[PDB]
């Protein structure tokens, strides 16, 4: 589900297989590092800095849902786990860093529940700076003074 | 002398072109043409924002089809598969 | 004497076509107005 973009041969960001789209941010240099996915076509959207496509019949098997539902308490990411209170997700401030962009943040079953960004130091943790899915429509949570991971 | 009757409707409207003339016309054609492209113009832009209606709701995920009809052509036929 | 640029007559007939014209410019013009206050709406949204 996760791929990397690369530019001149080095890894900028990531691209993720959510839903029935790909996912990768707009910001990211690049170009995805797999043939399948590298020839779409991707549709830019400036305001949530996304930039989606649609996930070929041959991969479809291979994305990773998505939930609305996210009550508080802890969520799973890659570098370990992630807290979710106050309509805010952190992590221990140091465990999060430039170039984990596009990282899902998992839920105990799965589904993934928003999609790092970046994320703004307050101290002992760091607000995370994600794209979560509201009603049924994608959002942007952007804490004040976020750095773009 | 020719005669510019009044019209009607049109038709005489160009009859006037021989009576007090050489412009008039085309002048009238030149407006015209502007209004064209106005109303070509207010086209464009109405696509346009029926693309920005649609937006949004282009990403994926059941909701519309929908609102999509009503739904000003497209809308649909988009909705579908 | 006589002779003078218009516009002139003949008044309703005149109006008639006059009337014809501007009308689309003015709902092209709201329409962008609305389309412009329904993107405002998105962005609230947001």
């Amino acid at each position: 589900c996760i791929f990397e973009v690369k530019h001149e041969g080095k890894v900028m960001g990531y691209a993720c297989l959510v839903g029935d789209k790909v996912m990768k941010p707009a910001h990211v240099k690049g170009t995805i590092d797999n043939a399948d996915l590298a020839k779409l076509a991707f549709k830019r959207s400036s305001k949530y800095d996304l930039e989606c496509a649609q996930i070929p019949v041959h991969m479809k098997s291979d994305a990773s849902k998505f939930t609305h539902e996210k009550p508080e308490g802890y969520y799973n990411w890659h570098h370990g786990a992630v807290q979710y209170s106050g309509g805010r997700f952190t992590i221990p401030t140091g465990a999060g860093k430039p170039g984990d962009s596009g990282r899902p943040i998992f839920d105990n079953k799965g589904r993934v529940v928003a999609i790092v960004l970046g994320g703004a130091n307050e101290g002992a943790r760091t607000a995370l700076s994600v794209v979560t899915w509201n009603k049924d429509i994608v959002t942007k949570i952007t804490p004040e003074g976020a750095e773009e991971w | 002398s020719t005669n510019g009757t009044a019209h009607g409707h049109p038709h005489e409207i160009i009859l006037y072109y021989y009576e007090l003339y050489p412009t008039m016309t085309v002048v009238i054609v030149s407006v015209a043409s502007f209004v064209l492209l106005s109303m070509v113009g207010t086209a464009v832009g109405m696509c346009v924002c029926a693309r920005r209606r649609c937006i949004t709701p282009y990403e994926l995920t059941p909701g519309a089809t929908v609102p999509f009809l009503l739904s000003l052509l497209c809308c649909v036929r988009t909705t579908k598969a | 004497h006589t002779t003078l640029g218009v516009q002139d007559i003949s008044t309703t007939a005149m109006s008639w076509v006059q009337k014809i014209t501007g009308g689309v410019g003015l709902i092209v013009a709201v329409a962008a107005l609305i389309l412009i206050v329904v993107l405002c709406v998105s962005f609230s949204r947001h």
